[PDB]
């Protein structure tokens, strides 16, 4: 079923798919700190061997990286609207909530692929041109909240 | 005249526009009838993502477009 994905290219680099499934039937959910770097602790989580509630502070480092190479560029930085200078000092702030901003650079930055599946599953953001099974996949819910998945063993 | 809207959820809604509809009229246009905050809209056409202050007639946007719906997420 992973494998039928049918994702559609709105702008480069990122697609929009909306399968209908369980989460829990596809993936186990890594929970993440209820503070403001969820987002930061969710990718660490993915990327990061040996990771603590301390390794979100790489990720925002490459952020910011990603940042000075891709953020005027950026078309969802056109709703943030802020310069480089003001937007780093903000999103590198104490307990600042990351974002698909952030994913569609972190992508980049990283070389890899962000798909992030907001809820069941209502639909899929991925940022990066690869496939789930290869993709740091993540779960957005509360409109305020994310969380790691990974794919249970037996869909690997 | 009439438009489209594919939203993130993946539901194609029709519109009624102006020409001369700004894309923030626009976005308000979707919060009226579907609920979806203005602020957290990306609208989309043609590969671009449409700005706030300019209008339908500028991205050569006719009759029976359809546009693209994403969201801003963040947590």
């Amino acid at each position: 079923f992973l494998r039928s994905l049918d994702w559609t290219q709105v702008i480069a680099g990122q697609y929009v798919s909306n399968p209908r499934f369980n989460i829990s039937d596809y993936f186990e959910i890594v929970r993440q700190p209820g503070d403001g770097n969820c987002f930061y602790h969710s990718i660490a989580e993915l990327t990061m061997p040996n990771k603590t509630d301390h390794s979100y502070h790489y990720i925002k480092r490459l952020t910011e990286s990603a940042a000075r190479k891709y953020y005027q560029e950026e078309p969802e930085a056109r709703l943030v609207g802020l310069s480089l200078e003001d937007y780093l000092k903000r999103m590198l702030s104490d307990n600042e909530w990351g974002s698909t901003l952030e994913a569609s650079m972190l992508a980049k930055e990283m070389g890899i692929t962000i798909i992030i599946w907001t809820v069941e599953v209502e639909a899929g953001i991925k940022f990066g041109d690869g496939d789930v099974f290869t993709a740091v996949n993540l779960l957005h819910s509360g409109q305020t909240h994310f969380d790691a998945l990974r794919i249970l063993p037996q869909f690997e | 005249m009439q438009i489209f809207v594919k939203t993130l959820t993946g539901k194609t809604i029709t519109l009624e526009v102006e020409p001369s509809d700004t894309i923030e009229n626009v976005k308000a246009k979707i919060q009226d009838k579907e609920g979806i905050p203005p602020d957290q809209q990306r609208l989309i056409f043609a590969g671009k993502q449409l700005e706030d202050g300019r209008t339908l007639s500028d991205y050569n946007i006719q009759k029976e477009s359809t546009l693209h719906l994403v969201l801003r997420l963040r947590g």
